[PDB]
């Protein structure tokens, strides 16, 4: 038997994994900055009134 | 029944103390033929070896000066012919442990088992 | 992003359906050309007996 | 894909009775070869042994 | 990807066992040669030897 015939499903999976990851990356280089940026300010003007 | 029926035949077939001496006499002289005759041959082995030696001693003599390397070739017969005697002497102990071991592995099996009511 | 990603699933699935067909191809050669081998070398076999 | 096993079983299936044909044949024609050969043999040794 | 993956599974287990079937069937007939010529050979032997 082909090696490489007889094991669609773990390299599809492989290839299924690396998907989700680099879309999680692109998706994830984008968001939840605001907040840090929001909560400093929230914080600074804390220890300032 | 054609061939290829005995084909599939074949396929299932695959799937599922007067007479004891003289086949005691026949196994131990097996045994005993086997041995001494091992035990003559390394007699011959033996005697070669002297002869193998005696020619080169006398090759020597015939040359008035000693050769060094038909020294070491002396030598190297001498070592044979002693590890061949003293591989015969360990043969003949060997060979009566085995006659006796192989005598002591025939007799107490069954297909000799009524020897001990004789 | 939500959309774009669903576009290179839709690809992806494309290409994963596309490599089978290929594998289901080449195990396809492989074994006839395997089968193809049960042949003249036998009726030689009579032609020197 | 069934319609294309069954399809390679019937080739394979002529293949296969295609040869058997042909051994058949083949050795019938060698097995009349040998006839000939023995009855002209027959003839050659009668003859020549009232000849002789 | 699961789906597409387990009906390829299953066209490989059915071509695996199709093709597994046919290589243990067919292979029953050169034996059968075989024991022809070396049978049609001894036969042919024998006689000689006797002459």
């Amino acid at each position: 038997m082909n090696p490489s015939q007889t094991q669609k499903g773990k390299i599809q999976i492989q290839v299924s994994r690396g998907s989700i990851d680099l879309l999680v990356r692109t998706m994830y280089e984008d968001i939840n900055n605001i907040k840090l940026k929001n909560e400093r300010f929230q914080k600074k003007k804390r220890a300032e009134d | 029944k054609t061939l290829y029926d005995k084909a599939r035949d074949r396929f299932k077939e695959s799937s599922k103390a007067q007479v004891a001496m003289e086949i005691k006499n026949e196994v131990m002289q097996k045994l005993k033929e086997r041995l001494l005759s091992r035990a003559e041959i390394i007699q011959r082995r033996l005697e070669e070896q002297r002869q193998v030696l005696e020619q080169k001693e006398a090759q020597v003599a015939k040359r008035q000066e000693i050769d060094p390397k038909q020294e070491e070739e002396i030598r190297d017969i001498n070592f044979k012919i002693d590890i061949l005697e003293q591989r015969a002497l360990r043969f003949e102990s060997m060979a009566l442990q085995k006659y006796e071991e192989m005598d002591n592995r025939l007799n107490k099996d069954a297909r000799l088992a009524a020897l001990h009511r004789k | 992003q939500f959309y774009k990603i669903r576009d290179a699933n839709m690809q992806e699935l494309e290409d994963i359906e596309r490599h089978f067909e290929q594998e289901r191809s080449n195990l396809l050669n492989e074994f006839k050309a395997k089968i193809q081998a049960t042949f003249k070398k036998h009726l030689d076999l009579e032609e020197q007996y | 894909k069934e319609q294309e096993i069954s399809q390679q079983d019937y080739l394979f299936a002529l293949k296969s009775e295609h040869d058997k044909q042909m051994t058949l044949m083949r050795q019938d024609y060698e097995r009349q070869v040998n006839d000939i050969k023995r009855k002209y043999d027959l003839k050659m040794q009668n003859l020549t042994k009232e000849m002789e | 990807v699961n789906i597409l993956e387990t009906e390829f599974d299953l066209e490989r287990e059915e071509m695996v066992k199709t093709h597994k079937t046919q290589l243990k069937e067919l292979e029953d007939m050169i034996e059968t040669v075989k024991e022809e010529d070396k049978k049609k050979t001894e036969e042919a032997q024998n006689e000689f030897s006797q002459f």
